[PDB]
């Protein structure tokens, strides 16, 4: 495709900071949702495995 | 009577003031969109000038919306997506903190799990806004008193929802995200731990809260009283003291025996306001983690008043007498 | 922790006494920072007073003034001191009011007293004088309220002493500062400035109650009609406020 | 032709080529992590 | 003693009553006719507090408690040690506060400045007056005023707050509290701007009004100005004092049930579906 | 339909792309949150209920 | 008819953003109204149908 | 001749022609969506 | 004509051609995700 | 008849915006009062029918 | 005569289009109200 | 008869807006008053009439 | 590979302070969530081993 | 050729090389730490 032209509109400095902050907040939020559950809380699964 | 400078009696509007600039190049991130409101211009400046939007500002605005939306989406889902009921119960609904049975662990999404996630975005949003205040002061080449004063407010903000729950070992100690519920939490917090009136730091914070309103009524009235001498231009009165600073000082010197300077008034102003959450943060941090009962603490330290009169209503009147029969 | 260090002195009590020490230091710091101007105390005769207060004078702080106006250390000799004041002591001791030796508004003593500020106009960020007439100001106009230009000016005794020809604005803050008064030949000779804070603007007139009709001819003037210095600003504003007590004997004498 | 932020088309072409290398690298680790997690504890 | 610039301001005149009979300065303080009455009322009130403290059995400032009479005494005078001393101290306190405000009028009249400060203090007096005489008058007994103790008058606030079952739900309390937390908000930021502009980082020039004007423009998108902040600032604090006076004068004379029950008007509106 | 390309004359591509991106994610997060709030489409609860 | 003159009066940029937020808010509001009813809540109906 | 936004009468038709094209496409999808949901669970 | 943002007719057409290609790719993924979800747990 | 002169007084763009806001709010209000009544609530009537 | 700086000829042109839209909006409302009255009469 | 001179005093643009606001509010208030009564509420009558 | 040009757009001084405080804040948060866990609290676990 | 921070290609190229050396060193300690703590008490 010709997706390389997105950088002709977006500033590379702005996207990378936004992309970096958005991805970490996503990863932290998704990880917390897993911790909320009882089936995917790996900390609780280890306790239940002993 | 004489013109009390409370509302401007004539407004002048010229070209919009886009703001000062230096080598830090503030104008890159400014919106360059201005509007003038003549209604707000009666009491203050009428220009709704451009706002510097950086990355701390955008991240704070975006993450603050996520906390606002997550709380709002939960509240809307709490009433079964009934918009009329959501509006009716808007002041009553909240995002309640996790149940105490979960301690500091991550609770289920319906039992405070979304509260932690919403709190996480709120914490990032508040800190980002503080960084914006710090960065803007540094890029404006001024002092960081705005950021430092904000950090004092964040101190109570962090203690209420982040530091004390960690020290208490339970996320349930946080404050619910509701209009009335954080008032219920405020009342329940005082009742649970004795009487927060007898917390010395709560009393100390009230001293500076009362002093802040007392000073800023005094400073506002004094400046408006000497605004006929250009007292509202305080900065020029600091670098070159005029009669506005002299009469303002002499008014308070002749009234209560001592006064301040045009610059020293704001040091009193800054510190009294800053000490309001600083003492409150200490008082809340010492509540539960140390004391757990403040009136008994007052009795132990001998500053709780003792009353000798009787307590029942029968000791003062009769039920029939009160009813007038 | 729920243990007392000694007796009934716990962590909550320790933090309370730590704040007492900090607040005592803060009060000392705040009060000394308030003493950068006006000290030493001196007395009525002008000599340095025997008593100077519990708080010592603070260490000198230096202000780097903008627009190439040099440095400024507040603790020191005050350049705003006024000399040859027209007052005499009503008592040989201290703590008694001074009696003006002439016209209090003309001599600038009491409510009419000004301060010897810099004889240069206040400058905004750009560098040009902050307060300029709307005729000199570009792009400025009345956006709300009553426009006082052209309205007659009424004094405190009801006399019409002229009409407002122009009004000076703070283009940096977009705020009205003064109104020019074209004094009538029967009352004055030229143009006089009155601050916006001492004039009440009505539909058909602007009324200043502090100054009577006969006192406008003595209002301090400006060296140039395009700018006003801080010294002229201080003299003009103080004159009007001095009329609140010196316009007539009734104002000075007790109201009851 | 059109460049709001300034850099030429060729510069934007090489910027995206490097960017997709990071994007594919980030996705490759994400897919392996997602694949490993599903084997460990499937969510479907 | 004087200041480096005080001599030119210490002029004769500006009194409301008494003329030059009292028109002098004692130390830095200005003594007027109302400075004489302030001295009499404040000293008499202060001494009577310690006289009441002596017979109360304790001189501990925390435990000193001069309480109003019982509700049975109504609006009449009570025995001086059965609540009557509180009534005299209240008269002395009201006389001292009014004299203090009127003394400020003489001071600012002698300085040729506005009467904003005595007016602003009068709101604080009104907040005290509505707490000690106006509300007891409406409720029919002097025993509804707060006692004169450092910690004893906190129990009155706590009991009066819970006399309406949850006092946060008072609509006027919400308005009044919102003004306190914002008045301190305005004080913190306004004090910060002047300090930040006048105290830049070391080695850099001080800033003028423009720099702080454009700072909150860059910060929050709007700046009320140097003059506007004091105008809104006095109004924010005066409204804080006024609405606090309102929230307590409607608690008992105008509203006797619980304050949460007040919001029942909003809950059961006809528009809301059942 | 085929002439929809003119929308970029009215709209600045820079600000619309940002507005679209923020709206698209907020839509995606909101719908997922709505699904999680239900008793039937909470894929995390179903995984636990299936074991 | 000849309603094209509306763009001589209305600015196309300002109306398009105005209708964009209005359309989504209306669409979101009507979807929420359906979710507030027992009959038209497709999420709760899937649970009933599955059982 | 009348214009408050500066668009020429001729080019206002050009914009409105597409705007109708978008309107009918948006409405056509809405009709199909409304038709589908009425067969699913009618509200009449 | 009628360029409110400076883009010419060819630049707007070129940008929309890429945007439509991105839109369809995003929509194609959404359909597959929606198709898989309906098979897993239908909502109709 | 002769009502066309109303536009010599009213600004067409200032009134069309006001009319658009008023018309939708009026339409929303009448739709809301219909839902308040039990007889004309088509969502509740659909629930009652086929049940 | 003209408070909006708009000519008489332009006003007649504007009103004719506005009335055409008004009748079209009212025509839909008449059909909409007719359908509602048949489905659930209120008289 | 010669009431046309009221426009020499009242600005036609000012009175027309005030009259338009007044007439709708008066019409809305009267309509709401009838709904308040139990005899002229046409919404509740239709429910009763339909039995 | 080619990632060395990431520094052509980011200020190394500006990133490192943000990149530095983030790691400690992450490490502190990760270390605390293990303390809140019963199975991984090494402080409370040593007591269990001592018994 | 393109730089938003005023650094040439070779200056940033050696900036990255020394940076990764810290990153790999930081990750190498972390890899050992996770490998050590998994042997101690595994979470999988
Ligand atoms: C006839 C009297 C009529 C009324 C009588 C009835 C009144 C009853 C209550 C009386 C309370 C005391 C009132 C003041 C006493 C008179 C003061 C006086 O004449 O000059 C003092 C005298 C100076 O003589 P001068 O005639 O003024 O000559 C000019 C000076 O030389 C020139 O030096 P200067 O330029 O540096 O300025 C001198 C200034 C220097 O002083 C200052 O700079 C003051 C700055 C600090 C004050 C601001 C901080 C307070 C704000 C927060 C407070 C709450 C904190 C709560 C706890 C927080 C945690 C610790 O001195 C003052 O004038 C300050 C007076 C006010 C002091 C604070 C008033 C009390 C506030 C705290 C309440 C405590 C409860 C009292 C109840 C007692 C009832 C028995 O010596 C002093 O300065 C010592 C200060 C006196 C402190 C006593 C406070 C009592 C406790
Ligand atoms: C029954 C009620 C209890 C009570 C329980 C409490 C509790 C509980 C607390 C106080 C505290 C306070 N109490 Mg108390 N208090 C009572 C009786 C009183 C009385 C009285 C006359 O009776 C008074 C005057 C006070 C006064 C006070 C203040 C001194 C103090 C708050 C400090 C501060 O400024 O907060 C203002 C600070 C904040 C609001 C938090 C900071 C906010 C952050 C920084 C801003 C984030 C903004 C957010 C993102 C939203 C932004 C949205 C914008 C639109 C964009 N209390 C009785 C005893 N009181 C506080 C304290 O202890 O301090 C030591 C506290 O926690
Ligand atoms: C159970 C307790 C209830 C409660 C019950 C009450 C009650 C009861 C009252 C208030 C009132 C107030 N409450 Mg509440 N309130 C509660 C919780 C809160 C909280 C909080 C964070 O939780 C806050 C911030 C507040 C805030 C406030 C303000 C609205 C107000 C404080 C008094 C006032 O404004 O000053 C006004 C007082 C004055 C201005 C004093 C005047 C001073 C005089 C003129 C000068 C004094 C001079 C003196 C002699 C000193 C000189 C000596 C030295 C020489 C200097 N409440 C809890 C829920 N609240 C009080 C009020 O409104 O009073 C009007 C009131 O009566
Ligand atoms: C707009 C409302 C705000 C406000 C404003 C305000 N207060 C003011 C002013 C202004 C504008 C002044 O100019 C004036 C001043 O000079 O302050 C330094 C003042 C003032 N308000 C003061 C304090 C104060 N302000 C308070 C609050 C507020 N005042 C509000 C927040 C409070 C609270 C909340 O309680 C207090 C305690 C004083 C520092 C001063 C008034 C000085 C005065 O009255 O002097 C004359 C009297 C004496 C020296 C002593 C009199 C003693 C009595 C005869 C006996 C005791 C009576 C009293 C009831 C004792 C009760 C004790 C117990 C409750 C513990
Ligand atoms: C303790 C002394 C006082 C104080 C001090 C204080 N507060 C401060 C400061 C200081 C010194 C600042 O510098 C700082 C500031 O910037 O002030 C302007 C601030 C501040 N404290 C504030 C308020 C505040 N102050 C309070 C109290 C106080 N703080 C005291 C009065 C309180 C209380 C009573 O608790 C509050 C709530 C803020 C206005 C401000 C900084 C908060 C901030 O901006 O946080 C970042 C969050 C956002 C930008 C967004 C928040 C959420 C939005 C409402 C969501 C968007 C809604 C919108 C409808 C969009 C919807 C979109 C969707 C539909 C898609
Ligand atoms: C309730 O909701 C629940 C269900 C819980 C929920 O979770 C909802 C989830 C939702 C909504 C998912 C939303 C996620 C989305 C959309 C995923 C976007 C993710 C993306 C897009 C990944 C980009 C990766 C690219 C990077 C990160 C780096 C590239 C790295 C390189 C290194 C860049 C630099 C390249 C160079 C060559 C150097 C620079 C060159 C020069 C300067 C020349
Ligand atoms: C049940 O009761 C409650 C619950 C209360 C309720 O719900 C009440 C509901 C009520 C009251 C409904 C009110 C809604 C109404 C009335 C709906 C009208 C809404 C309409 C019609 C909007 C159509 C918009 C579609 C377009 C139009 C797209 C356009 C798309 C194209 C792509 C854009 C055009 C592109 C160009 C022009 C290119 C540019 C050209 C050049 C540059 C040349
Ligand atoms: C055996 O079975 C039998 C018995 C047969 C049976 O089934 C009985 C069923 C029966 C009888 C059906 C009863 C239902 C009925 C009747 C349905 C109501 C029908 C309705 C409600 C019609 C909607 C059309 C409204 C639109 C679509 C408006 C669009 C509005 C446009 C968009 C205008 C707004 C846009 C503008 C631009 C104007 C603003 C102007 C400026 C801003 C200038
Ligand atoms: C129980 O009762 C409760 C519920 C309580 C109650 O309150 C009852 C409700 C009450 C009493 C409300 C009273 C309702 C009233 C009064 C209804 C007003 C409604 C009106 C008036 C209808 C206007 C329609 C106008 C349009 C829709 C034109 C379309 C315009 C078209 C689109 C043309 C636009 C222009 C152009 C295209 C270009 C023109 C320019 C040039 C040619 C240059
Ligand atoms: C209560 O409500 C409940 C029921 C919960 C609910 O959910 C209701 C939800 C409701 C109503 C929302 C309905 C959502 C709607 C309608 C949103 C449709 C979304 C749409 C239409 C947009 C998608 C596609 C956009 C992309 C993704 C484009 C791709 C862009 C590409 C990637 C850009 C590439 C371009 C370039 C590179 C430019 C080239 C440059 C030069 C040539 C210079
Ligand atoms: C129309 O739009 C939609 C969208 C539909 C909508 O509804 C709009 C939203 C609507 C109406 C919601 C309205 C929100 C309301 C009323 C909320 C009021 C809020 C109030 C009163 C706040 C109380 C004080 C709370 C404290 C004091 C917090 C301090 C805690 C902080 C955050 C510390 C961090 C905490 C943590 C736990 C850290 C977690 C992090 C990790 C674990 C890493
Ligand atoms: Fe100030």
């Amino acid at each position: 495709s010709k997706f390389y032209k997105i950088w002709l509109i977006f500033d590379p400095r702005r996207v990378f900071v936004a992309q970096g902050v958005f991805l970490f907040l996503l990863a932290a939020m998704i990880h917390l949702v897993l911790l909320s559950t009882e089936h995917f809380n790996w900390f609780e699964l280890a306790a239940a495995n002993a | 009577p004489e013109y009390q400078n409370i509302f401007t009696q004539v407004q002048v509007q010229g070209p919009a003031e886009l703001g000062v600039d230096n080598e830090n190049n503030l104008t890159e991130e400014r919106t360059t969109g201005t509007g003038f409101s003549q209604l707000i211009g009666w009491i203050g400046n009428a220009q709704l000038g451009p706002i510097y939007l950086g990355w701390f500002g955008i991240i704070s605005l975006v993450t603050g919306t996520l906390w606002f939306n997550i709380v709002g989406f939960n509240m809307l889902s709490q009433v079964g997506y009934s918009i009329p009921e959501f509006i009716r119960q808007l002041f009553w609904l909240a995002l309640e903190p996790p149940s105490p049975e979960y301690g500091l662990r991550m609770p289920p999404l319906d039992d405070g799990g979304w509260f932690i996630i919403a709190s996480f975005f709120l914490l990032v949003s508040v800190i980002s806004w503080w960084l914006r205040s710090y960065q803007l002061a540094e890029m404006h080449k001024m002092g960081k008193h705005v950021a430092w004063a904000f950090a004092a407010a964040i101190w109570l903000f962090l203690v209420l929802g982040l530091f004390r729950p960690i020290l208490m070992g339970s996320w349930s100690e946080a404050v619910p995200y509701g209009i009335f519920p954080h008032l219920d939490w405020t009342t329940a917090f005082s009742i649970r731990y004795g009487n927060l009136y007898y917390n010395p730091f709560h009393a100390l914070s009230i001293v500076f809260l009362y002093g802040s309103v007392l000073l800023f009524a005094m400073h506002g009235a004094t400046i408006l009283a000497v605004t006929r001498f250009g007292g509202d231009r305080e900065l020029e009165q600091i670098y070159d003291r005029g009669t506005a600073s002299e009469r303002a000082g002499l008014f308070w010197r002749w009234t209560m025996g001592f006064n301040a300077t045009m610059e020293g008034i704001h040091r009193w102003a800054w510190w009294f306001a800053v000490l309001t959450p600083i003492t409150g943060g200490i008082g809340i941090l010492l509540t539960g983690t140390v004391v757990d009962n403040w009136f008994l603490w007052a009795v132990e330290h001998n500053f709780a008043p003792d009353y000798t009169q009787d307590y029942g209503y029968e000791a003062y009147t009769t039920y029939d007498g009160f009813l007038g029969r | 922790m729920e243990e007392t260090f000694f007796g009934n002195f716990d962590l909550a009590s320790l933090s309370l006494w730590l704040f007492y020490g900090f607040f005592a230091l803060l009060i000392y710091y705040l009060q000394t920072e308030n003493m950068r101007e006006g000290y030493p105390l001196e007395d009525d005769d002008g000599n340095t007073a025997a008593n100077q207060g519990p708080f010592p004078l603070p260490k000198e702080k230096t202000f780097k003034l903008q627009h190439g106006r040099g440095e400024l250390t507040l603790p020191g000799e005050d350049v705003q001191r006024r000399d040859n004041l027209a007052l005499r002591k009503t008592a040989h001791g201290n703590g008694f009011p001074m009696e003006p030796t002439g016209d209090p508004m003309l001599d600038g003593v009491g409510p009419a007293s000004w301060s010897k500020r810099r004889d240069v106009p206040e400058l905004d960020a750009h560098g040009h004088p902050k307060i300029v007439p709307m005729s000199a100001a570009e792009g400025f106009g009345v956006s709300a309220g009553t426009d006082p230009r052209g309205l007659p000016v009424m004094a405190g005794d009801g006399e019409i002493v002229g009409l407002v020809s122009d009004m000076w604005i703070d283009e940096a803050e977009q705020l009205v500062r003064y109104l020019e008064i074209e004094l009538d030949p029967e009352w004055g000779d030229g143009k006089r400035l009155v601050q916006r804070e001492m004039v009440r603007i009505k539909s058909d007139r602007v009324k200043v109650r502090s100054i009577y009709g006969k006192h406008f001819k003595n209002v301090p003037k400006t060296k140039s009609p395009n700018q006003v210095t801080l010294l002229e600003e201080d003299k003009i504003m103080a004159y009007y406020a001095g009329g609140t007590l010196y316009a007539d004997e009734s104002r000075l004498e007790p109201q009851l | 032709d059109l460049s709001f932020t300034g850099l030429t088309d060729e510069q934007a072409q090489e910027l995206h080529s490097v960017y997709m290398s990071g994007l594919w690298l980030f996705s490759a680790v994400a897919v392996v992590a997602h694949l490993a997690t599903f084997i460990w504890r499937p969510w479907f | 003693a004087l200041l480096s610039f005080e001599r030119k301001y210490r002029v004769r005149g500006g009194t409301l009553i008494g003329g030059d009979l009292f028109d002098f300065w004692v130390g830095p303080f200005y003594v007027g006719f109302f400075g004489v009455t302030t001295a009499f009322f404040a000293l008499l009130g202060t001494i009577l507090i310690f006289w009441g403290a002596s017979q109360q059995g304790t001189f501990n400032p925390w435990l000193i408690n001069i309480a109003p009479p019982d509700l049975s005494y109504g609006l009449g005078m009570a025995p001086l040690m059965e609540g009557g001393l509180w009534q005299i101290i209240t008269i002395c306190a009201i006389g001292a506060f009014v004299s203090w405000a009127l003394r400020e009028v003489e001071i600012c009249r002698k300085l040729g400045m506005g009467y904003h400060v005595p007016f602003a203090f009068s709101v604080a007096i009104f907040a005290y007056v509505t707490l000690v005489v106006f509300r007891p008058l409406l409720m029919g007994a002097w025993g509804h005023g707060f006692p004169y103790g450092i910690w004893s008058h906190l129990d009155w606030v706590s009991n009066t707050g819970y006399a309406y079952l949850h006092f946060h739900y008072n609509p006027a309390h919400m308005i009044a509290v919102t003004f306190f937390f914002t008045t301190t908000l305005a004080l913190a930021l306004h004090g910060a701007l002047v300090l930040s502009a006048a105290n830049p980082p070391k080695g850099e020039e001080v800033k003028g009004p423009d720099n702080e004007d454009t700072f909150f423009r860059d910060f929050i998108g709007y700046s009320i100005g140097t003059l506007g902040i004091h105008r809104v600032g006095l109004l924010l604090a005066l409204n804080a004092g006024f609405w606090s006076a309102v929230c307590i004068i409607i608690s008992g004379p105008v509203w006797t049930k619980g304050w949460p029950e007040w919001w029942n008007w909003w809950l059961e509106m006809p528009i809301w579906p059942s």
